[PDB]
C-alpha cells in the first residue's frame, strides 16, 4: 500500500547540486512528515533532515542545516531535497523515509505511532570529477546445463541494474558485484544458468539499466554458430 | 551521540544482544527504536517505543531498557536470513534524530564449495578490439577464496582484476574475476586458464581461441 | 498551499502518570488510559505529545490562510450536524470545533 518512490542515481561535479526527489503514495501525505537520511558506504545512517507536507516547515541536522533545502509538494505528493556544494565526502546513498501509525500489538497497547515506518529504496549520488561513463553490454554465449550471461563493461559510476527477460526469468539468475577495476570503471556480470535443451527453443534477453548515463541496454543472448 | 559496537557476532540457533548506549543523557529520557538493513537493501523497522514490534515483525526480535548501563539493547533469538546491519535511533528534542551501525555477523553456518564458470571473449567484443575472460565464482562459503590466471600453462597476474566475495540472497557468497587481454593475446595462444581454490582444493577451467 | 485540519473532537497533551496525564484547553488536565487516544504526533518518553480522542471526526482544505480556512470549515459545520467552541493552532494548522465543558 505505502509506497516511498525515489528518483534515479546520479553523479556529479565537486561544487556543483543535486535536487533529489521522492514520490509518495498509499497515506494521506500530509499527515506525516518525510524524512531525510545519508548513508556513506562502509559507514553507518545519518539523519539529515525532515519537511512537514501540511506548510513549509522543515528541519536540519546540525551539519546539514548549511548547503541542504528539504521541500514538499502536496500536488503532486512528492518530497524534494536538495544539496548545493557538493564534495566528496558527500557520495552516499540518500533514502527518504516517514513514520506512520499503527495499532498496537495487543488490545492494551492502543494506537502507536513508529518512527521511520517506510523507507524509500535508496538513491545513490557519486560525486567525483569523472565524467558519467555509460556501459557496453556483451553476452557471454554458451559452449546438463548451459550458463549463458550478459558482461556489463567499463561504466562510471555504480550503480547497474540487470535482468532477464524483463523481470520474467529469475530461477537460476545471478548478477554478481562490480570489480572496481584499476582505471577507475565498473565492469559487472550477470549469468543464469539454464538447461542445455532450451537454447534453439527459449530466447534469453538480459536488460541492463545505468541510471547514471541514463542508459539501458537490451541484448539477446544466443549460442554461436558450430 | 549513539555509540554502537561496530560489529557483534552470534551462531546458529543462539540469541544475540547488541548495545546502544547515550553519551547525552538517560536512555529513560527518550523512546529508542531498532532497524534491520539487509546487504544491498533499505533499512525496516524492527523495534519502536523501546519494546514494541511493528506489524509483520517476528517475536524473536525484542527490545530492552537497561537505565544502570544506560544502555538500550537488541536482543535476537533464534539466530538465522538474520544477518544485517542493526541500528539504534533516539530524538533529540521536538525535532532532531540520531542514530546509532552493528554488523551482525552470523558464523558457523555450512560450508559450501563454489561453482565456477569461465567465458572467453565474445565475437562483439573481439569486434570492438578488445577481450575479456569471465571467471564466475559462486555459492561458496565461507566467503573467502582465491583466484589465478594461466596463458596456456604459464601463470599471467597483468591484466587481471578480481573481486571480493560477498553474499548473495542466498545466504552462500560469490565473486568474479576478469582477464582483460588485446585481441592479439588471445589470439596467439592455444588456452587460457582460470584456476580457483576455496577449502584446500582447486577447480581448473579453460577456454581457448576456437 | 497551505492544508488545514478541522477536528471534531479535543486535542489532547499527554505525559506519563499505560496510564496517562492528559491536558485540554484554559488547562483543564485528566487521566486518560492509553488504549482511548490516539497519537497526532511521535509519542515522547520525556515530556508530553499531543494526541487525539478515538472517536474523532476530521476535514480538510487547501487555502491561502487560516481566515480563508476558516471560511470553507464554518460553511461544513453549518451544512453537517456540528457545533461546539472554536479553536486554531498554527504549528499544526489545526482548526477544532467542541461542546465540552457543559
Ligand atoms: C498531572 O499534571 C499536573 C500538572 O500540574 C500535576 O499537578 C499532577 O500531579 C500530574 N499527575 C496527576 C496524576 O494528575
Amino acid at each position: 500500500e505505502v509506497q516511498l518512490v525515489q528518483s534515479g542515481a546520479e553523479v556529479k561535479k565537486p561544487g556543483a547540486s543535486m535536487k533529489i526527489s521522492c514520490k509518495a503514495s498509499g497515506y494521506t501525505f500530509t499527515d506525516y512528515s518525510l524524512h531525510w537520511v545519508r548513508q556513506t558506504p562502509g559507514k553507518g545512517l545519518e539523519w539529515m533532515g525532515r519537511v512537514d507536507p501540511e506548510d513549509g516547515e522543515s528541519h536540519y541536522a546540525q551539519k546539514f542545516q548549511d548547503r541542504v533545502t528539504i521541500t514538499a509538494d502536496t500536488s503532486t505528493d512528492t518530497a524534494y531535497m536538495e544539496v548545493r556544494s557538493l564534495r566528496s565526502e558527500d557520495t552516499a546513498m540518500y533514502y527518504c523515509a516517514t513514520d506512520h501509525r499503527e495499532d498496537g500489538p495487543t488490545y492494551f497497547s492502543g494506537v502507536q505511532w513508529v518512527p521511520f515506518r517506510f523507507w524509500g529504496q535508496g538513491v545513490l549520488v557519486t560525486v567525483s570529477s569523472a565524467s558519467t561513463k555509460g556501459p557496453s553490454v556483451f553476452p557471454l554465449a554458451p559452449s546438463g546445463t548451459a550458463a549463458l550471461g550478459c558482461l556489463v563493461k567499463d561504466y562510471f559510476p555504480e550503480p547497474v541494474t540487470v535482468s532477464w527477460n524483463s523481470g520474467a526469468l529469475t530461477s537460476g539468475v545471478h548478477t554478481f558485484p562490480a570489480v572496481l577495476q584499476s582505471s577507475g570503471l565498473y565492469s559487472l556480470s550477470s549469468v543464469v544458468t539454464v538447461p542445455s535443451s532450451s537454447l534453439g527453443t527459449q530466447t534469453y534477453i538480459c536488460n541492463v539499466n545505468h541510471k547514471p548515463s541514463n542508459t539501458k541496454v537490451d541484448k539477446r543472448v544466443e549460442p554461436k554458430s558450430c | 551521540v549513539f555509540t554502537q559496537p561496530h560489529s557483534v557476532s552470534g551462531s546458529p540457533g543462539q540469541t544475540v544482544t547488541i548495545s546502544c548506549t547515550r553519551s547525552s543523557g538517560s536512555i529513560d529520557s527518550e523512546y529508542v527504536q531498532w532497524y534491520q538493513q539487509r546487504p544491498g537493501s533499505a533499512p525496516t523497522t524492527l523495534i519502536y517505543k523501546d519494546n514494541q514490534r511493528p506489524s509483520g515483525v517476528p517475536d524473536r526480535f525484542s527490545g530492552s531498557i537497561d537505565s544502570s548501563s544506560n544502555s538500550a539493547s537488541l536482543a535476537i533469538s533464534g539466530l538465522k536470513e538474520d544477518e544485517a546491519d542493526y541500528y539504534c535511533q533516539s530524538p533529540d528534542g521536538r525535532y532532531n534524530r540520531v542514530f546509532g551501525g552493528t554488523r551482525l555477523t552470523v558464523l558457523g553456518q555450512p560450508k559450501a564449495a563454489p561453482s565456477v564458470t569461465l567465458f572467453p571473449p565474445s565475437s562483439e567484443e573481439l569486434q570492438a578490439n578488445k577481450a575479456t575472460l569471465v571467471c564466475l565464482i559462486s555459492d561458496f562459503y565461507p566467503g573467502a577464496v582465491t583466484v589465478a590466471w594461466k596463458a596456456d600453462s604459464s601463470p599471467v597476474k597483468a591484466g587481471v582484476e578480481t573481486t571480493t566475495p560477498s553474499k548473495q540472497s542466498n545466504n552462500k557468497y560469490a565473486a568474479s574475476s576478469y582477464l582483460s587481454l588485446t585481441p592479439e593475446q588471445w589470439k596467439s595462444h592455444r588456452s587460457y586458464s582460470c584456476q580457483v581454490t576455496h577449502e584446500g582444493s582447486t577447480v581448473e577451467k579453460t577456454v581457448a581461441p576456437t | 498551499m497551505t492544508t488545514f485540519k478541522l477536528a471534531a473532537c479535543v486535542t489532547l497533551e499527554c505525559r506519563q502518570v499505560e496510564i496517562k496525564n492528559c491536558s485540554f484547553n484554559q488547562k483543564v488536565y485528566a487521566l486518560f488510559y492509553r488504549l482511548d487516544i490516539v497519537p497526532l504526533e511521535e509519542e515522547r518518553k520525556g515530556n508530553s505529545s499531543k494526541y487525539r480522542l478515538i472517536n474523532c471526526q476530521t476535514t480538510t482544505t487547501e487555502a491561502v490562510d487560516a481566515a480563508t480556512a476558516a471560511k470553507v470549515f464554518k460553511q461544513y459545520a453549518n451544512d453537517n450536524g456540528i457545533d461546539g467552541e472554536w479553536t486554531y493552532d498554527d504549528a499544526t494548522k489545526t482548526f477544532t470545533v467542541t461542546e465540552g465543558l457543559e
